[PDB]
């Protein structure tokens, strides 16, 4: 896993800096991103009113 | 002295009004004359103000018959003005049918 | 006392990606100005885009063509994502009659920007896949806005039993940057260094948005400072 | 809250302050040590606890 | 809309309340600021699973509800479908906004 | 269309603190506008202040004076309340000396407005508690600067190891808060109400520290929008 985070050019621990829209400050802990998989269910609210 | 409606959080009635529950009764009582009140005069003047036509679109001829409307529409609901007097405390509650001080 | 930046230097590695620099700065002023810009740009700026769509021989959103590889669904879908320019202004909005009649795979550059008042920026852009034989006649609705809008307010337009609104994505910017840095000369400090990047669509140079957003940023702070109407 | 708002100081160092507290229940004002942030929270609560 | 003069017949309001075109919410503004409104869980527990509330206007079509009172309720955020009653009599009103 | 806001309103509760209203702004706005009002009021102040004194009767920094009820630590203290101000220009650096020899309550109004470029305003300020049996006798610094400023950073003006440096807090604003909230116009919600308030020192209307600001603030943006300007 770290040799092919390594490899696609990021950093090899999987966290980072980040950035807020607003106020330009570096969120003084650093946060974690990533790509995932997701899912939506069945349960669409147009039919609970 | 303006209201400008919010939620209400009370210990006060229990230094005047005896009792919680009665506090609250009579305060409903007040409302309802202070509601039947204003409701007689609105419905007479507003019926004498536009006796001359009561058509849908003659109604807006002039934008101020709306506007005097929506200034009163502006005006707290009785229940805010009936425990207003009871921060003021300008009412005494005795036993039954307690009335304002207008005497 | 106020130690004023003269330099605003421009490089323009190509028609839409640009380069900014501004130099020096007072502390702590630079990232206000760059944070206050990223907002106004990647916010509200202006484009096109189309909306209605009339096809000859489908009359809703499920129907399919005979002899075309895709639905009508996807046809729409991927025509949502075509970005445009214009070449004069007081262009409104327009229509546009297509009519492919030849044994062709059809793309985006082969929208003839038939109507002299608009163009197409990304041309290379595979719309759909024809058979040998498929003959087919799309007329097109383009105009401006911004921000974003739905689909189901574009209901306006008087579908008069054929007409299939689309949704639209109008905003005409895809990156910004800016980035800070101290520079300094021995003992004596407060050099300071913005570095910011404009990516575009192509329909304008970044100067023309960049002006246009100071251009509103100082509109709303000039009567937030001058007229100071009291209660 | 002046050498908070500079960053001269963060969020969180122990500083020496001059502040009042009751001792049943009056009114003792006294040089506690404490951080900015406690200043900030202890500035809601009611002055009749301390 | 009836005090307002604009409209005679209450067929005519309910025609303009349906259709909901491009006039006045202000009414709903005002009105919604000082007639509480019942909210109900469905299993109640003890009494407080029952309240009253100020109503504030959202987008959307979802209740949005303040997070420290759930645990009155003692509900989960799963997506439960809270319950709504409105008083209609201003004695009902009064209890509601001085004790409920 | 695009929604302006008009005609801003202020409170103004007293000479030192005041409330501020902005209607209507359209969405993200609040932050915006917020944000670069309040950095550019916590930005760019000037000021004047004392930078260090010597006592007489003093071994070095902590003995202990007769004939005066409070300790070396507390007069520090109480000296960085006194507030000054200035009457002729360019008197960047001045000056003094005081003299007190008598049973009286030592107040800001007690000192020698003998130095005729300066004056002090809080006047009634208190300072020590002095009888007959004790006389006092001290020299005083005042120098301009900017921010705050710790008590190594100013040793370098005529520190000699005998006259004790303060630190000076020039800053005329002392505390400005804001919020942003939520509100109406017909078919739509969320347009942007900006709440603001601020709290300075006396020495001058906080609304005119917010227009000062303000204009810096256009200033600022012109050249780095306009620098190469056209229309």
């Amino acid at each position: 896993m770290n040799e092919w985070t390594d490899k696609a050019g990021l950093p090899r621990d999987g966290k980072t800096y980040l950035y807020d829209g607003g106020t330009g400050e570096r969120f003084d802990q650093p946060a974690t991103v990533g790509v995932t998989y997701f899912l939506k269910l069945g349960h669409m609210v147009d039919d609970k009113m | 002295v303006p209201m400008d409606t919010i939620t209400r959080d009370m210990v006060r009635l229990s230094e005047d009004t005896e009792n919680v529950y009665e506090t609250v009764m009579i305060i409903a009582k007040r409302a309802n004359q202070i509601g039947q009140q204003m409701k007689q005069d609105l419905e007479k003047k507003l019926q004498d103000f536009s006796s001359s036509n009561d058509n849908l679109e003659e109604v807006f001829e002039n934008r101020e018959q709306i506007e005097i409307s929506r200034y009163y529409e502006h005006l707290p609901k009785p229940g805010l003005i009936a425990t207003a007097e009871y921060e003021q405390d300008k009412l005494y509650h005795r036993m039954p049918g307690a009335t304002s001080t207008n005497d | 006392a106020f130690q004023k930046p003269e330099n605003v230097l421009m490089m323009e590695t190509s028609d839409s990606i640009a380069k900014f620099e501004f130099k020096p700065l007072e502390p702590g002023y630079g990232i206000t100005i760059g944070n206050a810009l990223r907002r106004i740009l990647l916010s509200s700026l202006e484009g096109f885009a189309i909306t209605a769509i009339k096809i000859e021989g489908v009359e809703h959103e499920f129907a399919t063509i005979p002899g075309v590889l895709e639905d009508v669904t996807n046809i729409i879908l991927n025509l949502k994502q075509v970005r445009f320019k214009q070449i004069v202004p007081n262009a409104d909005v327009e229509k546009a009659t297509i009519v492919i009649s030849n044994s062709e795979v059809f793309r985006a550059g082969d929208l003839n920007a038939q109507l002299s008042n608009f163009e197409v920026l990304n041309s290379n852009l595979v719309i759909c896949h024809l058979d040998k034989s498929a003959t087919l006649t799309m007329e097109f609705s383009i105009n401006k806005g911004r921000g974003y809008v739905s689909a189901e307010e574009n209901r306006a337009e008087h579908n008069e039993l054929s007409t299939i609104a689309i949704d639209s994505i109008y905003t005409p910017i895809r990156n910004v940057k800016y980035a800070v840095e101290n520079f300094r000369v021995e003992q004596k400090t407060d050099y300071e260094k913005l570095l910011m990047e404009v990516t575009t669509d192509g329909s304008i140079r970044p100067v023309d948005a960049l002006r246009e957003a100071a251009q509103i940023l100082i509109s709303h702070f000039s009567l937030f400072a001058e007229n100071k109407i009291a209660i | 809250t002046i050498a908070y708002n500079e960053g001269k100081v963060d969020i969180h160092a122990p500083i020496k302050v001059y502040v009042e507290d009751y001792e049943n229940g009056e009114l003792v004002r006294r040089m506690v040590e404490t951080s900015v942030g406690r200043l900030m929270v202890n500035e809601y609560v009611p002055k009749k606890v301390g | 809309l009836i005090e307002r003069g604009i409209v005679k017949t209450v067929k005519s309001a309910k025609k303009i309340v349906d259709r909901k075109e491009p006039v006045i919410w202000d009414i709903l503004e005002y009105v919604m600021k000082g007639h509480p409104v019942l909210l109900n869980r469905a299993p109640t527990l003890h009494r407080l699973g029952i309240q009253a509330f100020q109503p504030k206007l959202i987008e959307g079509k979802a209740i949005q509800l303040h997070p420290l009172s759930c645990t009155a309720f003692n509900a989960d955020f799963d997506g439960d479908q809270m319950a709504v009653h409105l008083p209609l009599s201003n004695e009902a009103i009064l209890e509601a906004q001085l004790l409920m």
